[PDB]
């Protein structure tokens, strides 16, 4: 006859050694560093701090490694060991008025007040793939133009001043906090904000470009994109005044989005905001989108597409739960699939009679 | 028969590893005279799957491909057609297609080349499927 | 015993496509093919140049009996691998001599309301450009009017007169002679003097 | 012990405070789904990640735990998780049924009866029974709140219209203390009865939809049929090869290409026990 | 020669459910009303005369030309142009997003009209003449009631004076006085314009005051036809004297 | 007055050594090799495969370098590449059965011929991050059993001689190729799958996860998930026999679905099919769940979910066009904003009037 | 001369020949958008693919190539363009109109007319004109294939009713030789007259969404509109800054924080002729 026996932590065991294995490779090239992944690899390091939640290069890097290059489970790995932190202070709100440029462009006017500084992107670069990076080079040699920065308004605090825009206000209304409490549909644009900024970047790229095709368009142009460094302050219990805790590399984009005509004030552009951790920008343009998109029930809006149904969007964005879900369908399921087997062969021999 | 022959001595070419080959055939000191009719050409082969695995075709992207034919000085035509961007891999591939069709080296190269090739390989597939396999979940033993 | 097209392919190829451009996008205008020193008899210089600048595998090519030669198909296929159809509904270009009938232009393939692109395009070999009938061309690629007055089959000048089927749909007429070419496509109005 | 450097149980005290009023809040209210901010653990969402956080916050150091999947200890997701919690609360582990003080199960109930002071917490992908027929939470809580379970009935007779029976085998719904319909977790039919009236508190946990619902012990728990469609468990016309049972939930085990194949106890614990009794 | 001529026309999505073998012809000037009991095939018959259904058998010929034989683009604009097709549910001829005046200036702007000012006068002036207020042409017909969403459809269909208008029981939902303010209209339109009219409906009062023709469907068979006053004051099948004994 | 000067160029040039500079990094760090990227973010690699639409990890590995760790640059890179090569062969149609296994699980059974094979797996670890990747650590040894191969049948070949579901069976038809021609909607399943395949990992992972939520459910299980080396077999001109050209490390996921009842057959099982490049499964698991969901037409299903709306799922899930009509944004657009901005202050003077 | 080594013009024959084809068909039937087989290329999709492509069909060695952007010749993406197309043809470049064979254009017509023989290639993002009403390509290709285009005048309508104006400012929908109506690109409404009757032959590439289509010579583009609601191009209270021309369009450039702004010609070949005339 059969016994059963044990095999199932073994197993584990093995399968975990073997993936430790193929992660490290061969062995006679050198283990990679995470020094390495932050600086190289930094586009990914960048999406893996924006959306894992935490703002910790090195950390995010690390799960890079440990992730074997795999995004989605980077950004799990990161997002978990957020669970084992606890929370020293909430940050004063970020300025980015204040922040020192690396990069700031706008789509809207030819030139503006500060300049269109490119700074460090493959934005018009040739995408010939690079045989030269088969072996190691030489760094260029950067070219040195004046030291001081230029006073760079906001491109919507220029187009607010005529009238065209309305200043974003601030009524002291408390942020939703999603990472407290699940979210309630429909959320608020604090929450939505946030779990775009959580969600995943191909997922919320794929809804942008519907919206652009006509599926709940809304006439974008990117008013401002600006990527630098801007400074976290805190108000610790201790001292009871504002200390500056450090700076964070940042992008923020800023969306014009088609007028509107209200019955009772000028017609206006609307506006969609994304901010992500890094340089990496389609995320917070696609952020942007979404927002405008997910604005419809402000502005009485008839959805014609997906990327304006909340819920769906939402519910489905942070790509934690989408890819924990979708994997899941590997656990064993022969309990389940025995239940509907055994409905299955009845309805077979009930047909057949 | 012939072609069931070729068929695997190119196949084993094929999945050589490029450094094993070339260290092989250094080794081997074959004096061959050849001209290079097709130069060693990097391409893309369409990958052709199958839906469920057995029902209708769908292309499932593509592979990189690499091609070469060489000419011995008897007329002999050597060919090669291996997945990758080695150059010097095809081109040794193709010469040793065409020097297994010649009857003085056929035999000798099926015994000090090919069959050590295949054997080596082999090697490394039971290794690999050793340490593989202590991932099985065992279940249940018949008593 | 295959004839030879074009000594430099890329750069003639794009002055040929350029020559055949002008012709369609300003019907009417003559243009010569000077890249092709002769063509594949009986296949003159201006068709061989068309068919060679683009036939290829993805475009059925079909010969009528007068212009369908061994050495002519052998060579079609050596050079341009374009299949070559039996019937004149599965060509993407057909090629014909003023022998052409009713039938077979009405057998070419015009395209669909959803996807005109889907038609053929007709490569109609002519005795002469200049001693016919004569013809008012009006449409898009004409300013006011333009005259021409190549030697045509009664079936053709039937079709560009009458244009039988509806636009979008519709055959682009392309006439030959020598190495001159002249274009008619499916928009132009051609009334006759 | 714990000797990790984690908390017990790898949960910090706020999100198990927060936890525990999410349970009492579900017991009180049963059938009921109740939010709670769960939080990312070391396995993924849709891996167990609320049957985890339940039994962090519930278990303690004198409890004896049992986790099973598909109704097997030794699963290799049952496995893991037990591992996780030896590694981060030390605490006692079992595959005895009678000697444990807590389940933590996936898709099964297991076959030995759940006696008073044990506690069974079920992994639950989707907390809303109504989910499949309705998609969007928006409707489903006021479905929830008015007690308008018409999509259900409908559903099951359309159903049985279509089919002559009720498609669905396994997640089966079940009216709770006469009020809530409940999704008692994929546990197959087999297992829905063994609710009803059972003198051992359920708990049943949805992490990654941020859901936690209960089931007090002796509670009505009805499983949605028609009287000239009785509530027929699945069955099965061999029993286990192995213990010879024919009143536990059966795995068909293919042994070859040539379609032999066998049924055994997915309850393996209580294989055993028929086992060694002979 | 007939303005629209059928021939063994059938369309039959079961056995009894359709219709089948249903012929007859509809000059300029007059009206052909149909009747039958509920399921009858009267709206599948009405769709399939309209180009709105291609029939499984028989043949029509719409001035000479077979409709079915011609492309989609000429069914099209026809549909567009020249034939009008009131529909059961006013919402189905009907743009939810677009405004009333939207809605009737389309079929205007169809037909060459490129003044915003005289598409808008005209647009009021046949919202008044089905009574819809003008203030309303700017609202949606979402916000219209019922009997206003008829309206609305009965006047996007008539704007352009079409040669042929179809009409599945167009008086649906309509009060009594705007329901003859709406039979007075068409008779207007018929006497005047030469306007063809195919009416489905159940209200046998219209029809009399209305069709000059009635033809009676029963279980997706024609069973009887003739004059409207023949066949509703002697009648002959006897579904069609039950109809006409029901008559309130 | 103002004269216009010319920067458009040397920004750009500016621009990209700033971004290549970056790239490099600190320079005290050993410059990264692809061999190493191929190695030990073997994941990442094996999305920019699929997404690419090059199975060559040294060229996926060099992108990745290249795009700084981005792998929406990087799959663009790919892509760029492929169009730059030309086709020699079309291979014969892959063989799974012969694949040589690396891992084989099925969630159907609890035991199947041939075993649950976990292999190198991420699944069940817990996933907290391990800071001794910080620092150089030493590959652990790998437990060795039996070297030979049990008999894996395909599960689903063990489900259809029962009859619980349907071979898939070929016809003969031709593949179509949306590489040679746009697609053209409704794609058939060929066009939709090879669509698939090339589609955004996060894009196509949301919309299956919105299946199992109900948006368009299709009751899914993991049948089997395979993936091993297959050997790619091509019939050259000139030779005309078949020869191998070598073997290519594939996963190949089959989901079951909820059965059908059609009317003159049995009632059985729908299914989903997912084949992708590497290793990464979950890729291959929403391609099966997203296929199964696209199978709408064919099986008269009642679309309840964006994930069946053919042309919105499949126009918007290429993340090269997505990614590149996206970030288009970033573009000069004053001329078209100036054109915007002429009407909307028209329509403020004419509202104040 | 081409020393990258690539093909001339980097698209290799079989491709060229098959958007040579392409070209043909759209040249015959003006209006249509004809599919293509576009492959992607170094610059990412929406980012001038299409004319790219169509730029390395008709391109040859004794073309003379001017590539402008927003009407400038140094905008960053028209000198990327110029510069892979200096590298993978080696043609001569200029900035003058005048003395240009091939156009290659994004969001202008440039202000000096053009001449025969002259080929302007237009960038498309979006080559169906009615996209925004209708998403779906399903639908528009029958629309298309129909002549149904009763939702564009409908839009017109309701436009001029909410706001009393046609919102839409660029890629103004044109009818081309009385049949297809047609985006002429997102051009500004400015530009449009200078498409109608023109000399020059007018090319459009849409590489993303895989369309080309284009205008011959000397055929006749009408903008839609309304007889009481004429098309009106943009207007300005200010002239060019710079050269003081009144007739062309102008871009707003801030020059400060306090709204000190200046508009300038967009097409700095055209300033600097009147520049330079004074
Ligand atoms: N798609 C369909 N499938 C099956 N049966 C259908 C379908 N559409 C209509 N039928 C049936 O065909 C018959 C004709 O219906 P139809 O709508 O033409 O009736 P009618 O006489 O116009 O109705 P009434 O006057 O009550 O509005 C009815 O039995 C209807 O149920
Ligand atoms: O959301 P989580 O993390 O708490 O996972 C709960 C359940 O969801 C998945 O689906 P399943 O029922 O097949 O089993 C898995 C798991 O036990
Ligand atoms: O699809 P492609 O790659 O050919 O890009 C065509 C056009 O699409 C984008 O939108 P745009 O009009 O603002 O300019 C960009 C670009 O020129
Ligand atoms: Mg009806
Ligand atoms: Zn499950
Ligand atoms: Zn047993
Ligand atoms: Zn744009
Ligand atoms: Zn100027």
């Amino acid at each position: 006859m059969y016994v059963a026996v044990k095999g199932g932590e073994k197993a584990i065991d093995a399968a975990h050694a073997l993936q430790e294995s193929r992660r490290r490779g061969d062995t006679d090239l050198p283990e990679l560093s995470v020094a390495q992944i932050e600086q190289q690899l930094n586009l990914a390091v960048d999406r893996v701090m924006t959306e894992g939640g935490i703002a910790d290069r090195e950390l995010a890097a690390l799960a890079l490694k440990q992730a074997s290059g795999d995004n989605v489970e980077a950004i799990f790995l990161l997002r978990a060991y957020r669970t084992t932190l606890a929370k020293l202070a909430v940050s004063e709100p970020l300025d980015t008025t204040g922040m020192r440029l690396e990069r700031r462009i706008s789509a809207v006017y030819k030139d503006i007040p500060g300049g269109q500084l490119l700074g460090p992107t493959y934005d018009y670069t040739h995408r010939l793939l690079d045989f030269t990076l088969l072996a190691n080079g030489e760094a260029p040699t950067l070219t040195t133009a004046d030291s001081e920065q230029q006073p760079s308004p906001h491109v919507f605090s220029l187009l607010a001043r005529q009238g065209l825009a309305k200043f974003e206000e601030d009524s002291g209304a408390q942020p939703d906090d999603i990472t407290r409490t699940p979210p309630v549909y429909p959320c608020s644009r604090s929450s939505r904000l946030q779990q775009l900024m959580r969600g995943d970047e191909g997922y919320l790229l794929a809804l942008a470009y519907s919206t652009q095709r006509g599926y709940g368009r809304n006439h974008p142009f990117a008013g401002e994109i600006r990527s630098g460094y801007i400074d976290v302050s805190i108000v610790p219990e201790e001292l009871g005044f504002a200390v500056n805790v450090g700076e964070l590399l940042m992008t923020e984009c800023e969306m014009v989005n088609g007028f509107i005509d209200p019955p009772d004030e000028p017609p206006h552009f609307t506006r969609g905001y994304g901010l992500v951790f890094g340089m990496s920008e389609r995320k917070a343009m696609a952020m942007a989108l979404v927002d405008r998109a997910l604005q419809a029930p402000e502005y009485g809006e008839h959805a014609t597409g997906p990327a304006q149904d909340e819920e769906f969007v939402l519910a489905h964005a942070d790509n934690v739960e989408a890819a924990g879900f979708v994997s899941h369908l590997k656990l064993p399921h022969y309990v389940d699939f025995q239940a509907e087997l055994e409905l299955l062969k009845r309805l077979q021999q009930e047909k057949n009679h | 028969a012939d072609t069931a022959t070729r068929q695997h001595w190119m196949s084993v070419l094929a999945h050589s590893q490029p450094a094993e080959l070339a260290a092989r055939l250094n080794a081997l000191n074959i004096t061959a005279d050849y001209e290079v009719i097709r130069a060693a050409e990097t391409g893309l082969v369409q990958i052709q799957a199958r839906m469920g695995g057995t029902g209708e075709r769908f292309f499932a992207g593509d592979a990189t491909l690499t091609r070469a034919a060489v000419r011995l000085t008897d007329g002999t035509l050597g060919y090669s057609w291996v997945l990758g961007r080695d150059k010097q891999h095809a081109e040794r591939c193709a010469l040793i297609d065409a020097l297994m069709q010649q009857s003085r080296h056929f035999q000798n190269l099926s015994e000090t080349l090919i069959a050590p090739l295949d054997a080596d390989r082999m090697a490394r597939i039971a290794a690999r499927q050793a340490e593989v396999n202590a991932s099985r979940v065992d279940f249940f033993t018949m008593v | 015993t295959l004839e030879t097209a074009f000594m430099l392919p890329v750069q003639d190829a794009q002055h040929s496509f350029r020559r055949l451009l002008k012709a369609m996008s300003e019907p009417g205008v003559i243009v010569a093919l000077h890249q092709l020193k002769r063509g594949w008899q009986p296949l003159n210089i201006a068709t061989t140049s068309v068919l060679l600048t683009l036939a290829d595998n993805d475009t059925p090519v079909w010969l009528s009996t007068p212009l369908n030669n061994d050495i002519v198909n052998q060579s079609l296929r050596f050079h341009t691998n374009a299949p070559l159809v039996s019937q004149p509904e599965q060509a993407t270009f057909a090629v014909t001599d003023e022998a052409i009938s009713s039938e077979q232009l009405n057998a070419l393939s015009t395209g669909t309301a959803v996807a005109p692109e889907a038609g053929a395009t007709l490569i109609l070999q002519v005795a002469s450009l200049s001693g016919g009938r004569m013809l008012r061309l009006t449409g898009a690629g004409i300013a006011e009017e333009r005259m021409i007055a190549p030697q045509l089959p009664e079936c053709i000048l039937h079709e560009l007169t009458e244009r039988p089927h509806p636009f979008p749909l519709g055959i682009d007429l392309i006439l030959t002679c020598g190495e001159r070419l002249l274009a008619i496509p499916r928009t132009t109005h051609v009334e006759v003097c | 012990a714990n000797l990790s450097g984690y908390n017990f149980a790898y949960l910090d005290e706020q999100t198990k405070r927060m936890i525990r009023r999410a349970i009492l809040k579900a017991v009180a209210i049963p059938g009921y789904q109740v939010p709670f901010g769960g939080r990312e653990m070391p396995m993924p969402y849709g891996w167990g990640t609320g049957g985890i956080q339940l039994t962090a916050s519930v278990i303690g150091e004198s409890d004896v735990l049992k986790v099973i999947d598909q109704g097997a200890d030794d699963t290799t997701n049952a496995v893991s998780i037990r591992n996780f919690f030896k590694r981060v609360t030390g605490v006692n582990t079992t595959e005895r049924t009678d000697d444990a003080t807590l389940i933590q199960t996936r898709h099964r109930i297991p076959e030995t009866p759940l006696t008073e002071d044990q506690i069974i917490i079920f992994q639950v992908p989707i907390p809303e029974p109504l989910r499949f027929i309705e998609p969007r939470e928006t409707e489903t809580r006021t479905m929830h709140a008015l007690e308008e379970y018409g999509v259900m009935q409908v559903k099951l007779y359309e159903d049985i219209a279509r089919f002559g029976h009720i498609a669905t085998t396994y997640a089966y719904p079940v009216k709770v203390n006469g009020r809530y319909v409940m999704d008692p977790s994929p546990i197959p039919k087999f297992d829905n009865p063994k609710m009803d009236m059972m003198p051992a508190l359920q708990l049943f946990g949805a992490g990654r939809e941020k859901r936690i619902y209960a089931v007090p012990p002796f509670t009505r728990v009805e499983s949605l049929d028609f009287d000239d469609h009785p509530f027929t468990v699945q069955q099965w016309d061999e029993p286990c090869a192995i213990c010879g049972s024919t009143h536990s939930y059966l795995d068909e085990v293919v042994l070859d290409d040539a379609g032999n194949r066998m049924f055994v106890c997915s309850d393996t614990d209580y294989c055993r026990q028929q086992s060694e009794a002979k | 020669q007939p303005l629209l001529s059928v021939n063994n026309l059938t369309h039959l999505y079961a056995p009894g459910k359709g219709f089948s073998d249903v012929s007859f012809d509809l000059w300029p000037g007059e009206v052909l009303g149909i009747v039958g009991e509920s399921g009858s095939g009267k709206t599948t018959l009405l769709k399939s005369i309209s180009a709105r259904l291609t029939p499984q058998q028989g043949e029509i010929h719409y001035e000479n030309r077979s409709l079915y034989a011609m492309s989609e683009a000429d069914r099209r604009r026809l549909l567009r142009t020249e034939w009008g097709v009131v529909h059961q549910h006013p919402l189905d001829g009907l743009r939810r997003q677009v405004s009333a005046g939207g809605n009737i200036g389309e079929r205007l702007m169809a037909t060459g009209a490129r003044h915003y000012g005289d598409i808008r006068a005209t647009a009021q002036k046949w919202l008044e003449e089905v009574e819809i207020p003008a203030n309303r042409i700017d609202d949606l017909p979402t916000t219209f009631s019922g009997g206003m969403q008829q309206r609305l459809q009965i006047a996007r269909n008539l704007v352009t004076h079409p040669k042929l208008v179809f009409m599945d029981e167009p008086t649906g939902g309509l009060d009594v006085s705007v329901q003859a303010r709406l039979l007075d209209l068409l008779r207007g339109l018929v006497v005047e314009l030469n306007l063809a009219v195919v009416i489905v409906t159940h209200d046998l009062g219209v029809a009399r005051l209305l069709a000059d023709r009635l033809l009676v469907m029963k279980q997706g068979q024609v069973v009887e036809s003739g004059l409207t006053d023949r066949v509703l004051d002697d009648p002959h099948h006897p579904y069609t004297q039950l109809l006409v004994s029901s008559v309130l």
